[PDB]
């Protein structure tokens, strides 16, 4: 599924016309403070709760396992403790 | 799964009235949280190519619909390397999410089915 | 959108010094910086780690 | 013809590191595969040099390693970069292998470097597992005797198998000398099978973060993906920096710098945390053969990716459903580590238990319905 | 676990070393050596530390000789293969208090001390634990515990009941430097005694880790810029299709 | 003296004052506890380690900086 | 009192047993015993309790005297062995395993 | 610039002698920089510092 340079395997392309300039010619960081700031924001609002929604939940689930079971081996959790063995 | 499979169970869907009132509009939802248009990509731009019956059906495709593919694909490479969305002319708009391909891959498909039947047919 | 001898907008990006000496020195001059601190990171690298091969402290005492 | 074209050996090279035809758009994901190597670099350097010092008699190696500090000039270093690699390994490695998941990286025609991955994964676990043990501190005593009964769980002839591993009747100096020639070992089978995927790989080339063909759009992998390989390099070099010179102990276990004693049980054993979230699964089956199990399919379930990926489409960039699952799974799968060095008390076992229920659930069962699911409305909905 | 099952868990305290930048403070050093040379020594080994470790860090090579010179090694067999004994050389090491460890349990009411020459890395915390330990000996211990014979409570130690008994008390050295030799003063000093001991590649490694460091982080920027010049004809490609 | 002596004391005064009540508190409950016959058959014999764990805690988070800070 | 004899790398509990201990241990009803065995299948001695010190559930050693039953206990998970040995609470699923001894004298047993 | 550019840059030879004696330079300064100012942060800790006493 894949050839080498000169028969790659792409179907055929006709009617682009591709461009670009030298790398001497171009300003390497041009746009970067623009890019920086607000297409970072883009990308990562967009991204924001795929992420935030799983950790969230799953560090609450931790955060009340460790308070229960430091709780269970208090005096104040004897009771609760000779139950839940 | 077979193109085939998907095309024939969403046609169930379809049919009954109760199923598509509450699956059409999350189909269509999925489809504008999917954001494959914002790079200027048809649906059908994105089904895995790399098997022996899709690349059958890529070659069937007229040379237009094949050389505006080939543009589609080399165009939305470029959104994805720069780290940017389509703007304008360059986004998809819904009329324009043309199934271009489904028809060849469900004929390339049927005879493939058709020649499995057929090689385990039992003479009565 | 027709023409493929109109050349798509470059200015953004397009330096006026673009076939100067100056212009191509100073590229070559962070590739060059970037050279001579590999250089100095390897020497460095393979001198600290090729002495473990050398007389150990209890050897030497 | 150049000359890198016609010589045959200059060619191979080639074919992998320079005219190789790259898709132009991989994102940074796609480096972890070049760190991956120059961890497997830095551990060969670093391993062959320790073992110029090390002595694997039980009566003489954890003091070997004692002269290696101490006394080895750069000994400090040598040490510390390899210990500290070894935990960078698996980051790396599960980089990897997360792309490799949320991109669809393991469906046609990518099944059989997948394949062959998941293999690499089980040889790393065996490489670094045997590593461990060669301290001959406490950690790795125990570690040894804990994770070398679980054989004795194969019905019949365990036992057996357990003595002939361990050459005698406990976790001893024969089973220190020979965990040090298979450790010595094991990175160099390691090396070829990173280059058997290779190899199966450039059948299709690389995959890409769009899912799409690259065939109509290649770059040549130098100078693009040499010099954006540097950046992560770099990175990489310096994380490794502030553990190795600034924090050197903080990814260790303090019970390994007090010597075996087969007596004295420490307080708590655990795996290193890399291992964590397949001890947890381990614990959450009561049995001990079932446990042993389960571990062992908690690893070969990644084998049928292939099969229960139910989707036209390859990859998640498109498809927000199988995003959200395939965080929850990532983040179940951090849960699992974490429980994997809690002590077995409430609540901690239960939840053991039902976030191992969600690890294979993931694969047998969610997997296969949101892929079909999302196959659906991908058709009516842009119909 | 309990939290008396735990151990109670030391302050951080701010050592002159805690700091990326930062030595051990070696006047410290030297003070320390000298509460282990009075004080712990009488039941603690050292025994991955030479006499030639001390020079340069805490002790001149004519006071570290001078120390070794004073003891009596073994020698090899005389010329009747019956056993000799030498004076000490810089090569040796600091010798032990013990000969095995059935004799240093006997001496120690059935516990056995530590060799100390990696305690600070042994245990979680480190020289606050160490330091901890020594200061936290309660004049009476918290209504209700009861220790096992020959126990002493301290909270530090996991499970309260630890088998050394409290050993520093204001005044039991005479630091050479004149210092006052308080309680917190001594298990300070002793921290960071023992601190080296167990790591004494830390100041060289933190000297060579800020090399390192800026190397590096320079490397990083120029790799940026470098392949941000390279890539810069692909990002800015365009295209213009005329469908055939 | 060693100056950790006043240090002590004054933190154990001052900002954990509330934890040195309740140690106090607890102390008097488990020797009068003890006091009282038949304790040595009793199922559960109360300590105070968890309050001298509050209390230590507290004393060791407001003195730990000044008590380096002299020496 | 109970000794620590190395043997093969694994420690060996040897307790001197009492006999108002033997009489602890001769109560518990088999019926309720994970593993169901009583002292008599354990000991060929009743006045020596033999055992294998490795904990049944992991590998640790129990830490003699301890425990809930007074025997043995593991500290790794928490496993309560007895006068027996035998387990009683916790993950350990057998009890503490018998090695393989004959008292050549009646004073000294080998192993 | 243009002058520099013919004597350093234009031919890689000229350009990695170049850049080798200027790591054997930075590699020189940079040891001595850093030790002059780890002593002057580390100032009467090190043994340097106190070795006077004896
Ligand atoms: C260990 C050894 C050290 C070496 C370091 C290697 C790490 C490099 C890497 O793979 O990650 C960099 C990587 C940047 O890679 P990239 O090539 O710019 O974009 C890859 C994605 O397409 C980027 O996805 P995107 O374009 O959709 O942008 C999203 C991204 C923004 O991406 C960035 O540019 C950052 O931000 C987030 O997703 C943040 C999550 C929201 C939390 C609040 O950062 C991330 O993607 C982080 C997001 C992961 C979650
Ligand atoms: C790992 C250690 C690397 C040490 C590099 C030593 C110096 C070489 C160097 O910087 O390469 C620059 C040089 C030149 O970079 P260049 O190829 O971009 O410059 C060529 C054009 N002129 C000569 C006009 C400037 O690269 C090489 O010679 C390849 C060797 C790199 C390894
Ligand atoms: C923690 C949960 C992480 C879930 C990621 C969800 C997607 C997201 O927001 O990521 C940003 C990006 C989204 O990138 P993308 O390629 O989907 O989208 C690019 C932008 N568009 C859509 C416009 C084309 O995701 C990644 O880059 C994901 C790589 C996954 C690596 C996971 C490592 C975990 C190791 C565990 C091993 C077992
Ligand atoms: C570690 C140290 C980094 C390597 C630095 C080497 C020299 C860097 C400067 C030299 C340089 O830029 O010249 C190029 C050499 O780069 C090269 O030829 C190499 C390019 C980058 C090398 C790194 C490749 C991937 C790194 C990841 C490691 C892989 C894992 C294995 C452990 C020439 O090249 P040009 O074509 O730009 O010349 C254009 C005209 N002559
Ligand atoms: C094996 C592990 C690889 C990672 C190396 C990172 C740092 C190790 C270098 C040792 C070190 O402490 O060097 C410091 C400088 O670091 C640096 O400047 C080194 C950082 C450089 C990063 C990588 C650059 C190339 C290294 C790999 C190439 C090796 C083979 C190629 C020929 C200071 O030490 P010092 O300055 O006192 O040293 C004497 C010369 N004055
Ligand atoms: C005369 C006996 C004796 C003296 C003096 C003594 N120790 Fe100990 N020490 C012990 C014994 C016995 C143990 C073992 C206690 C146990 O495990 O129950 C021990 C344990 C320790 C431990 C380890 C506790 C642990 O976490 O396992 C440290 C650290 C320690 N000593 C340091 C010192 C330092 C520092 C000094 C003096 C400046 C000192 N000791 C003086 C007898 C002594
Ligand atoms: C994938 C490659 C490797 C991995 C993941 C790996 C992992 C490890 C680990 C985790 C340790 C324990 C480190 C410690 O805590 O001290 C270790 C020790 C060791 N490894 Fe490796 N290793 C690898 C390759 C090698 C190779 C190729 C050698 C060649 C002999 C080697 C020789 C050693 C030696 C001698 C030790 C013991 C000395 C010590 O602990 O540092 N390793 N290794
Ligand atoms: C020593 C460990 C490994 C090394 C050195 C290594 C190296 C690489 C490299 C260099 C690539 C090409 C570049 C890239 O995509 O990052 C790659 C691709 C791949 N690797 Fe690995 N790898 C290792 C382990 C693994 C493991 C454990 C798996 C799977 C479980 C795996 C599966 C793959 C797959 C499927 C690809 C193709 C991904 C794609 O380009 O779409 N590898 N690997
Ligand atoms: C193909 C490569 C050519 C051969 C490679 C040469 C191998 C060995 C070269 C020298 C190795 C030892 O050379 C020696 O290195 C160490 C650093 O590692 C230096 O030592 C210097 O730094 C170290 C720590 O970085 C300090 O402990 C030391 O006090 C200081 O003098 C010596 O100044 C140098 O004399
Ligand atoms: C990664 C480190 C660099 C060392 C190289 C890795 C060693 C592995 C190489 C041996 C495996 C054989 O590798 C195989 O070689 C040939 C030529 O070399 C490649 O062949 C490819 O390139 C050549 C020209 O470059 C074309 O003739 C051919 O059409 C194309 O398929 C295969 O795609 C590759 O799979
Ligand atoms: S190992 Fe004995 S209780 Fe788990």
């Amino acid at each position: 599924y894949m050839g080498w340079w000169g028969h790659m395997g792409s179907p055929p392309q006709k009617g682009i016309a591709g461009y670009t300039i030298s790398p001497f010619a171009a300003r390497p960081f041009a746009g970067v403070v623009h890019a920086a700031i607000f297409n970072t924001f883009r990308r990562t609002k967009n991204q924001a709760l795929f992420v935030i929604l799983p950790v969230s939940f799953f560090y609450y689930v931790w955060t009340q396992a460790s308070e229960k079971n430091e709780w269970l081996y208090t005096k104040a959790g004897r009771h609760e403790l000779a139950k839940a063995l | 799964a077979s193109i085939t499979s998907v095309v024939k169970t969403s046609e169930l869907i379809l049919k009954s009235p109760l199923l598509s009132k509450i699956v059409v509009p999350l189909a269509k939802t999925y489809v504008k949280f999917s954001g494959y248009r914002q790079l200027g990509f048809k649906m059908n731009d994105l089904i895995i190519e790399e098997t022996p019956n899709m690349q059958l059906a890529l070659r069937r495709l007229p040379p237009t619909e094949s050389y505006d593919r080939v543009y589609r694909l080399i165009r939305a490479t470029q959104f994805s390397l720069s780290h940017k969305l389509a703007t304008g002319n360059d986004i998809t708009k819904p009329e324009e999410d043309d199934h271009y391909l489904i028809p060849y891959i469900l004929d390339v498909e049927a005879e493939a089915f058709e020649k499995d039947a057929l090689d385990n047919l039992e003479v009565v | 959108g027709k023409s493929t001898y109109k050349i798509p907008d470059f200015t953004p990006y397009l330096k006026k010094d673009r076939n100067t000496d100056a212009n191509r020195l100073f590229s070559y001059f962070m590739i060059g910086s970037f050279g001579m601190l590999s250089a100095a990171g390897a020497k460095a690298t393979v001198q600290d780690f090729l002495s473990n091969m050398s007389a150990s402290a209890d050897v030497l005492a | 013809m150049a000359l890198r074209k016609k010589n045959s050996l200059l060619n191979m090279a080639n074919s992998y590191v320079l005219d190789s035809p790259q898709p132009s758009n991989l994102n940074y994901f796609w480096n972890f595969g070049s760190l991956l190597a120059l961890c497997l670099v830095i551990q060969l350097a670093t391993g062959i040099t320790l073992a110029m010092h090390y002595t694997s008699h039980a009566s003489l190696a954890f003091d070997s390693v004692e002269h290696i500090m101490r006394d080895v000039n750069f000994g400090w270093f040598i040490r510390y970069a390899h210990a500290n690699t070894a935990s960078f390994f698996f980051i790396c490695i599960y980089a990897h292998m997360g792309r490799n998941i949320y991109y669809g990286s393991y469906k046609t025609p990518r099944v059989l470097p997948w394949s062959i991955g998941v293999i690499i994964f089980l040889l790393l676990i065996i490489t670094a597992f045997m590593g461990y043990v060669l301290v001959f501190g406490q950690m790795s005593l125990w570690g040894a005797t804990v994770i070398c009964n679980l054989v004795s769980a194969i019905p019949w002839l365990g036992e057996d198998i357990v003595h002939f591993l361990w050459g005698g009747f406990s976790v001893g100096n024969p089973t220190l000398q020979r965990f040090f020639a298979l450790h010595y070992l094991m990175p160099f089978v390691l090396a070829v099978f990173a280059l058997l995927h290779l190899i199966a790989l450039h059948t299709a080339g690389s995959s890409n973060p769009l899912g799409i063909t690259s065939n109509v759009d290649k770059l040549s992998m130098h100078p693009y993906y040499s010099f954006k390989d540097l950046i992560t390099v770099f990175a990489f070099l310096l994380m490794f920096t502030l553990f190795v010179f600034f924090s050197p102990d903080k990814l260790g276990h303090p019970d390994n710098y007090i010597p075996a004693n087969p007596m004295v049980t420490p307080a708590s054993i655990v795996p290193e945390w890399y291992l964590l979230p397949f001890y947890a699964i381990l614990r959450a089956i009561p049995d001990k053969l079932g446990g042993v199990i389960a571990m062992v399919a908690a690893i070969l379930i990644l084998l049928i990716l292939p099969i229960v990926d139910r989707s036209i489409i390859r990859g998640n960039a498109f498809k927000p459903i199988s995003k959200l699952l395939f965080g929850f799974f990532i983040c179940n799968f951090l849960l699992l580590g974490v429980l994997g060095q809690v002590h077995i008390e409430p609540p901690f076992i239960v939840l053991g238990q039902i976030c191992t229920i969600f690890y294979f659930s993931y694969f047998l069962i969610l997997l296969p319905m949101v892929s079909t699911i999302e196959n659906i409305f991908f058709y009516i909905g842009s119909l | 676990m309990t939290a008396a099952e735990h151990g109670l868990h030391p302050a951080e305290y701010p050592w002159p070393q805690n700091g990326m930048l930062s030595t051990f403070d070696h006047a410290s050093l030297r003070r320390g050596y000298q509460v282990y040379k009075e004080v712990c020594a009488a039941c603690h080994s050292l025994d991955r530390i030479a006499w030639r470790n001390l020079v340069g860090v805490t002790h001149t090579t004519d006071e570290a000789k001078a120390f070794a010179e004073e003891l009596e090694y073994d020698d090899e067999p005389d010329d009747e293969g019956n056993p000799r004994k030498r004076p000490g050389k810089l090569a040796d090491y600091i010798p032990g208090p013990y000969p095995n460890e059935q004799a240093a349990r006997a001496a120690n009411q059935g516990a056995l001390p530590p060799d100390l020459s990696l305690i600070a890395k042994a245990r979680h915390g480190g020289a606050d634990y160490i330091f901890a330990l020594l200061t936290g000996y309660p004049d009476e211990p918290p209504a209700g515990v009861v220790l096992a014979p020959g126990m002493n409570y301290n909270p530090y130690f996991p499970g309260g009941g630890i088998g050394m008994a409290r050993t520093l008390f204001d005044g039991v050295v005479e630091y050479e430097d004149g210092t006052p030799a308080t309680t917190s003063q001594m298990a300070k000093d002793v921290a960071a005694f023992l601190t080296w001991a167990a790591e004494p590649e830390h100041d060289e490694r933190k000297k060579l880790g800020l090399k390192a460091i800026i190397v590096i982080s320079a490397m990083l920027g120029l790799s940026v810029y470098i392949k941000k010049f390279k890539w810069s004809p692909i990002k800015n490609r365009k295209f213009i299709y005329n469908p055939p | 003296p060693d100056p950790a002596i006043a240090l002590h004391e004054a933190a154990a005064e001052g900002p954990c004052h509330d934890f040195k009540h309740h140690f106090d508190e607890c102390v008097e409950r488990v020797t009068k506890a003890q006091e009282a016959e038949d304790y040595d058959h009793a199922e559960y014999k109360e300590d105070c380690v968890e309050e001298f764990f509050h209390l230590q805690h507290c004393i060791n988070d407001n003195t730990a900086d000044k008590l380096f800070r002299v020496l | 009192k109970n000794v620590i004899i190395k043997w093969r790398g694994k420690p060996i509990f040897i307790r001197h047993r009492t006999s108002e201990e033997i009489e602890e241990a001769n109560e518990v009803n088999v019926a309720t015993l994970r593993d169901p065995q009583t002292d008599d299948e354990r000991v060929q001695k009743p006045e020596w309790l033999v055992m294998i010190g490795v904990c049944t559930h992991l590998g640790c050693v129990p830490i003699g005297e301890a425990g809930d039953f007074g025997g043995w206990f593991c500290p790794c998970h928490g496993s309560h062995y007895d006068i027996s040995g035998r387990i009683r609470r916790g993950p350990a699923p057998l009890n503490l395993e018998i090695p393989e001894y004959d008292f050549a004298d009646a004073e000294t047993l080998v192993i | 610039a243009t002058t520099f550019y013919n004597v350093f840059v234009k031919r890689n030879s000229a350009f990695v002698a170049t850049i080798l004696a200027s790591a054997f330079v930075f590699d020189m300064t940079f040891e001595t920089a850093i030790d002059n100012f780890w002593d002057r942060i580390n100032a009467g800790k090190q043994w340097k510092d106190i070795r006077h006493k004896y």
